[PDB]
RNA sequence: UAAACGAUGUCGACUUGGAGGUUGUGCCCUUGAGGCGUGGCUUCCGGAGCUAACGCGUUAAGUCGACCGCCUGGGGAGUAC
């Protein structure tokens, strides 16, 4: 129930709106909340959810990362969200459902996945 | 490859099929392997090979009737 | 009546659009999505010539920032 | 002759260098019994991704026909112009030099969608209205 | 140098073709990347013929022509000399 409280006054950046960036690999997910002109208001990870290994890169581990980060940024004072996506990695939808469950609208699921003009030769991996 | 193209009426689940038209293919598909220059010319070019199944399939419909499986 | 030669919808069901010009952006966009990339020829059933000169033209155009070169610039 | 469609764009602040070089280039083309079949300036336009800094550049579309020799001194010169950021010169086969597809969009840009500013007065001094310093 | 080839030398004469991909080009609601008229590479399909077998078949592995390259059990040797 309601309490008889003194005035509330604190600032961090009082942003009201943001962008998120999700850099999705095969081993992990990186989810990072930013300011609209583009500056960090917080991050989380699926390794910083402390699953370790391959288990950091599943829909269920993408989910809880998205939720880790979304809680803290309420102190930066954000209320609405947009997302930038960059990768072929797992957690395609299940990371978005969790951003939506922090009470934010997510109308824009924007792919910016950078395609170099056939960049640097990748690690050979197996000898076949 | 959630794909930039926006799905009719926005939702938390991307309608990834209906978004994509030719994306990921060639561009973000050959992950973490040694890139060759000319290999596609003999490796990939199987258009001739798929044209045979499409003729064969158009032949066999008439023939199942002629056998009376139909 | 005889000799119409290309009124409309005749020779081919899909039109060849441009060849080698690259200074208009809308003639190019007939084969470039909003996602920012060129379409495979298999999917349209285009004939190969109009596609081959366009590959060249779309790149001439990309290098002059008449188009976005890469998806990160949407 | 063979037909060479040169289009090029110029950085605004260094643009004052090109208005003296283009008018020597058009004179090297008509001086060899090739032709300038239009010489269209389009004004200043927004680049999608930056080239050689700034997100804007200033466009000139020549519509050249010229002999092969002449094009050998010119390509090396526009490519090593500091005022020019990039140029592209297109093939002889199936080539247009008249009836511009972007003639309406050029007029629209020039008339109404331009910057209208002092750094772009520097660009109108680099289009068809070229003015350049005395040496 | 090798897996230098549809693992098949060269060039040329001769032997039912249809259709796809796609291009010069006569004709056509060029209504059909189609049809017919005639060349073009390229590819599916199969006849006469040939093969140990797969497979080829007008881009031969068919009928032939001339001339060339090259082979004669394996290992040891693509080295020795």
């Amino acid at each position: 129930a309601k309490a008889p409280i003194r005035a509330r006054k604190r600032v961090r950046k009082q942003v009201s709106d943001g962008v998120a960036h999700i850099h999705a690999s095969f081993n992990n997910t990186i989810v990072t909340i930013t300011d609209r002109q583009g500056n960090a208001l917080g991050w989380a990870t699926a390794g910083g959810s402390g699953f370790r290994g391959s288990r950091k890169s599943t829909p269920f581990a993408a989910q809880v990362a998205a939720e880790r980060c979304a809680d803290a940024v309420k102190e930066y004072g954000i209320k609405n969200l947009e997302v930038m996506v960059k990768g072929p990695g797992p957690g395609r939808e299940s990371t978005i459902r969790a951003l939506n469950a922090a009470g934010f609208r997510i109308t824009n699921i924007t792919d910016v996945t950078p395609i170099p003009h056939n960049g640097c030769r990748p690690p050979k991996k197996r000898r076949v | 490859p959630v794909i930039k193209v926006r799905e009719n009426e926005p939702f938390d689940v991307a309608l990834r099929r209906f978004k994509r038209s030719c994306e990921k293919a060639g561009v973000l598909a050959e992950v973490r392997r040694r890139e060759f220059y000319e290999k596609p010319t003999t490796e990939r070019k199987r258009a001739k090979a798929s044209a045979v199944k499409r003729h064969a399939k158009k032949l066999a419909r008439e023939n199942a009737r002629r056998t009376r499986l139909y | 009546a005889r000799y119409f030669r290309r009124r409309k919808f005749c020779r081919f069901t899909a039109e060849g659009v441009q060849e080698i010009d690259y200074k208009d952006i809308a003639t190019l966009k007939n084969y470039i999505t909003e996602s920012g990339k060129i379409v495979p020829s298999r999917i349209t059933g285009t004939r190969a010539k109009y596609q081959r000169q366009l590959a060249r033209a779309i790149k001439r155009a990309r290098y002059l920032s008449l188009l976005p070169y890469t998806d990160r610039h949407q | 002759m063979r037909h060479y469609e040169i289009v090029f764009m110029v950085h605004p602040d260094q643009s004052e260098q090109v208005p003296g070089m283009i008018e020597r280039y058009t004179a090297a083309i008509t001086g060899a019994e090739g032709k300038i079949h239009r010489l269209e300036d389009w004004g200043r336009r927004q680049l999608a991704y930056p080239i050689n800094k700034l997100h804007k550049a200033h466009y000139v579309l020549m519509n050249v026909e010229a002999p092969q020799e002449v094009i050998d001194e010119l390509e090396t010169t526009f490519r090593f112009n500091d005022a020019v950021i990039r140029s592209m010169v297109m093939r002889t086969k199936h080539a247009v030099t008249e009836a511009s597809p972007m003639v309406k969009a050029k007029d629209e840009r020039r008339e109404r969608r331009d910057d209208f500013a002092n750094e772009t007065a520097d660009d109108a001094e680099a289009g068809d209205s070229e003015e350049e310093e005395e040496e």
